[PDB]
């Protein structure tokens, strides 16, 4: 059994590894599939347990990786491509 | 019972002077803890809540860390209107209690 | 640097991972009360398959037990011992729906 | 390129037999990785595809295995049908290269 302490811990609004698709982060580009089609990115998530908080990013920075670019039948290139993640977490009011 | 260990009892200081009042938690209550200021008359008035988020329309010069047991409210640079009571407040568990109170007084 | 491309695909790959569940979602049920936490860390799978036939899912289920504190608002609490759903290992299996 | 070198050349089974066959990649390919029948005057059939995953159709004593660099197609139970010569195709990296095949033959 995992005690109440640790799961709030645990649970609390920070910076977490989360699966990110390509896609959401670049929706202008359909021309290209995108492989792989997802990436792991910092980013905030938890709870702030207070119905007028919300967890919010209060320090960004961008990331490169090699994706491979693939145009659907010509070909397909491995280039870079820079992504935002989360350095740090924050739970803020709402308004 | 949470039982919220205040400190100082009282303080005396000088307009511009850099305060810091401490309150220990005798168990862990997260950063659920909210602090007050007492005036003479008045009602108490909700100055920090969640260890370090100022209410709106509290100066800056207040600020609260701390999370977990160990808690701080500072007041960077004092003001005539500052001197007053303050009190620490949990509300992770019911009931909801609070410290003995930090009296802040004009030096002499 | 600059995240390789074979790192990249491994990790993005599909695979169990700490995702943050809230419990309302689990237990859509339950009226009265309210969740401190509001949210739990469970392992649960997560992760491209990079074949839109395939997606994936759990294979291996189990249970794990987590204290949660349970709220009348403006009355009390009591610290409840509740159950939650976690994956223990993810396959990327293909699809229901017809070929595309 | 991707080099796929795959074993054994040939082999000679009886009907009922369990038959093993492997390819390796010069470099690591992931999970993408092909498994071709291929009888004489013929398409080419997918059996297998991303390692371990049966194509509808292709009977269950068909089996696949391996990620990275060593992989596996391992019929279960063999049936006359089954004598072919067997490929496998990494999809990874363009473009998609082939082992030299195997042919399983009756003994």
């Amino acid at each position: 059994v995992v005690k109440f302490m640790d799961v709030y811990q645990r649970s609390y609004c920070h910076p977490i590894e989360t699966l990110v698709d390509i896609f959401q982060e670049y929706p202008d580009e359909i021309e290209y599939i995108f492989k792989p089609s997802c990436v792991p990115l910092m980013r905030c998530g938890g709870c702030c347990n207070d119905e007028g908080l919300e967890c919010v990013p209060t320090e960004e920075s961008n990331i490169t990786m090699q994706i491979m670019r693939i145009k659907p039948h010509q070909g397909q290139h491995i280039g870079e491509m820079s992504f935002l993640q989360h350095n740090k977490c924050e739970c803020r009011p709402k308004k | 019972d949470i039982q919220m260990t205040q400190s100082p009892s009282s303080l005396s200081a000088s307009v511009g002077d850099r305060v810091t009042i401490t309150c220990r938690a005798s168990q862990w209550i997260g950063p659920e803890l909210k602090w007050y200021q007492q005036k003479p008359g008045k009602a108490p008035k909700l100055l920090i809540y969640h260890g370090s988020i100022l209410q709106s329309g509290v100066p800056s010069r207040f600020s609260g860390s701390g999370s977990g047991t160990d808690f701080t409210l500072t007041i960077s640079s004092l003001q005539p209107e500052d001197f007053a009571t303050y009190y620490c407040q949990q509300y992770m568990y019911y009931p909801h209690t609070f410290g003995q109170g930090t009296k802040v007084e004009i030096k002499r």
